[PDB]
């Protein structure tokens, strides 16, 4: 009936949403990350040095 | 005729046997909604 | 009986972790996979283990596009359950009877094929290792089984050395005779655990020989080798460097191709990994990416992922 | 010249005790690093 | 003409078993051997 | 005359660089591709630009299998000269007269198909950017030209807006009749340079509008939309993240069609690469790795790399 | 329910109006990350 | 046939020279179209 | 001749061995790199706590 | 065979072309092989 079409349809663009999601976030999360860290470490390293 | 009716049951329903015994289990014993989603928001 | 204790003999492992140590563990041949994978994997419960898991996959045959799966494995207890699109649902249960002896349950079906399911049925006394599997069982009208059947004994002969075998019997229809196959298998274990060997003579001829070292704590080495009128042979040597941030696994074939696997674990919950493989005999490539992102469930095991 | 299955079972003998031979000898030892 | 291949078969599930058997009771010999080392 | 220079226009970059800011710099077409890809280029010379590179590749098509390459810059003179597996040489040969006035020679061979060459003259004045470009020129017994043409103009109406043209005349034998086609560029920059917008329709039909936002100091954003009786259009949205460490391409597609790159520099000289794009149109996905080497030549240098 | 050559270039006009507001909207600004 | 192909590549690079000069005037007369205003 | 056919042979197993040995040693240098900075890192850390 | 030995020299040369050019402009001025090699051998 239209309920499995309306499952199915939901089901799909949810994948589809969260594939691309994902793909395009994780590299900005590593990404941002890794800048955040090394920020914090100049942070932390100028705290040391004055 | 038993087997027959038990073919759709036990294929839809093996999963989630184990999901509510897991729950039963779990002591903090999270809703269905937190049970499948796959965030940390608990 | 009292000089067998006097013998002061070790149990061998099971047929299975015959050569674990090799084909899992140094070489990459269970882990490699092609194009993009990600797995979405929390843990709810540690003491009884409880977990679930996402898989979304994209590129790759052997993988579903998305697969849900629930485990749980108490003191005794192991069961799993794995739903895939197209509804396939995959089923596991080992129970226990006792540490020595225990039972297993695996039950697939693909939801337009016939049901594919075996018992398994296994044995560790003190000194060998005895297991049976039936895969589809199933008895004529006049008595007689119909299925495959799997007996497999291995025995200690010395604490450095065990011998065994494996047999076999198939049985399709029933109408037509069932074959039997008997093979042999061999494991040699350094007197200092430094090093093994292992080799097992089938029954269709081909013989597989195995060796693996332990150069150092985070290092291991180890070559296969494969053989099966037509008669055809392969020979693979595998290194795998383990650290306490990185994995990697690289194996170099006898039929002229490298692979790599490299699993890198950027944070404490997100694991990234990157597979890649060249084959120079056709000058093609295989690429595979994924991560992994394992969170939890309660509050608790938050603080306790986190530290 | 053969060219036989003796052959590549002969190729492949001669790679599993060079194999085996390379493992065992501290040639693998020094190539792992030291830390 | 199936007969020869049932045959075929029971004789070596049989030579396997009697493996096993010798196989069972390899220590035994080992510790001889040994002994007599 | 006077009064032109109390206008005070400034000069507009040339007509390749219309789209430069949300085509090349933001959008990854240039920079995507396919299968493993390592780079290994090391520098001699810094003040006089001089440089070799050695590309390996395997899984892309474009790309070849080993190339090799080296350039030469001066203050006023460009160099550079390529060779390819299959011995397919390419050079390029840019001569500046003066600052404002560039005379440049593109040539590559193709060993076994005709060697094509272009011969570009570019001028930029104060107020306007003229530049007339020649693909494999060629004269009929009767004098007459036979080949392709390009000359293009445009002009700074006023210190924000830009209008230009560029009329092509193509010549493919002679017995033929050459065809000519009129396209007309428009582009447009606001006051704090904030934002950039470019507009061009094109003799084929075509109409490319493509605006660019300076979002702060290390990001950016853009979108582009082209369309083309058989009418066909697509339109991408795309985003550009640059850091001290990292830097990251991403874009959404109208055809459906997502792709990311992310070039991380793990050293000062080695800097690896990742590309990856998924379609749902068609559910598929290309995966990219690769790496670059950066080294130099003489010790000084190579002191000036690390520091 | 027109199915034209008319009905694409108009959902790509609109696409690209909608992204160029969007763009110009201060929402992309937040979307833009601080540091 | 090809004598109109002719006429008209002649008349549109005609048009290409006429265009490009008006540009070429057009920061003046808006110049003083906003003298005007 | 000869020395064509000489120069393909070497040229083609220098590139095989070549891009072997880049794929099989940027992901571990990398990954040993990276661990050598960890190492560093934890050392420093050690130190300027004692 | 003039007109083919120009032929072959026009793409055998252009590459050792530019290399001359940046040999005789720098201040090093390597030998041939390390100047062909990508090591940092120098
Ligand atoms: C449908 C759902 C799809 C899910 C898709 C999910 C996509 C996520 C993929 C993320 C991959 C990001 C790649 C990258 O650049 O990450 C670098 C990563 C980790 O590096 P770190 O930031 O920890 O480095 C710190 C200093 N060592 O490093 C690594 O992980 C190692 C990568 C190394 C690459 C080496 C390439 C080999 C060169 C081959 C050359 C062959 C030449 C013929």
């Amino acid at each position: 009936s239209f309920v499995r079409n309306a499952f199915t349809k939901s089901g799909n663009l949810a994948w589809t949403l969260t594939t691309t999601a994902l793909l395009l976030g994780v590299p900005l999360s590593l990404s941002i990350l890794a800048e955040q860290q090394l920020i914090e470490m100049e942070k932390t390293f100028d705290l040391q040095s004055d | 005729k038993i087997l027959t009716l038990t073919h759709n049951v036990a294929h839809y329903g093996w999963i989630p046997f184990v999901l509510y015994l897991g729950w039963a289990h779990t002591s903090n014993r999270p809703n269905f909604l937190n049970l499948l989603s796959p965030l940390p928001s608990v | 009986h009292s000089h067998r204790q006097s013998l002061e003999l070790v149990n061998p492992g099971t047929v299975e972790n015959l050569n674990k140590e090799v084909s899992r563990d140094v070489f990459l041949s269970q882990y490699f996979f092609t194009g993009l994978r990600a797995d979405l994997n929390k843990a709810f419960s540690m003491n009884p283990a409880f977990q679930t898991s996402h898989t979304f996959s994209i590129g790759s045959q052997a993988l579903p596009k998305y697969a849900f799966s629930a485990l749980f494995a108490n003191d005794n207890l192991f069961a799993q359950g794995n739903i895939d699109n197209d509804l396939s649902v995959s089923g596991r249960l080992n129970y226990g009877w006792d540490k020595k002896n225990i039972s297993k349950v695996n039950l697939q079906i693909s939801d337009g094929q016939p049901t594919m399911c075996q018992l398994e049925q296994d044995y560790q006394a003190s000194d060998f290792s005895v297991n049976v599997k039936t895969l589809n069982p199933s008895f004529s009208e006049k008595g007689e089984f119909t299925g495959v059947a799997v007996a497999s004994f291995l025995q200690s002969v010395t604490p450095q050395l065990a011998l065994g075998l494996e047999t076999l019997y198939s049985r399709t229809d029933g109408s037509a005779p069932g074959d039997a196959g008997v093979s042999y298998l061999t494991r040699y274990v350094s007197k200092k655990q430094d090093w093994i060997f292992s080799g097992q003579l089938q029954a269709n001829g081909a013989l597989i020989a195995s060796l693996w070292r332990k150069v150092a704590q985070n290092v291991e080495a180890g070559i296969e080798t494969t053989l099966q009128p037509t008669v055809e042979g392969s020979t693979t040597i595998g290194a795998k460097y383990e650290y306490r941030q990185s994995v990697y696994r690289g194996t170099l074939d006898s039929n002229g191709k490298v692979a790599c696997f490299l699993e890198r674990k950027v944070l404490p919950t997100l694991s990234v990994l990157f597979c890649g493989e060249i084959d120079h005999f056709k000058n093609d490539t295989k690429i595979g990416c994924g991560l992994q992102f394992e969170t939890a469930g309660n509050q608790e095991l938050l603080m306790l992922q986190q530290g | 010249f053969k060219e036989s299955p003796l052959y590549t079972i002969a190729l492949n003998g001669a790679f599993f005790v060079a194999g085996v031979a390379f493992i065992q000898s501290p040639l693998m030892d020094m190539l792992a690093p030291q830390l | 003409e199936k007969r020869a291949h049932q045959e075929q078969t029971e004789k070596t599930l049989k030579q396997a078993a009697y493996v096993a058997a010798f196989l069972w009771v390899s220590p035994m010999i080992w510790h001889l051997v040994k002994k007599q080392w």
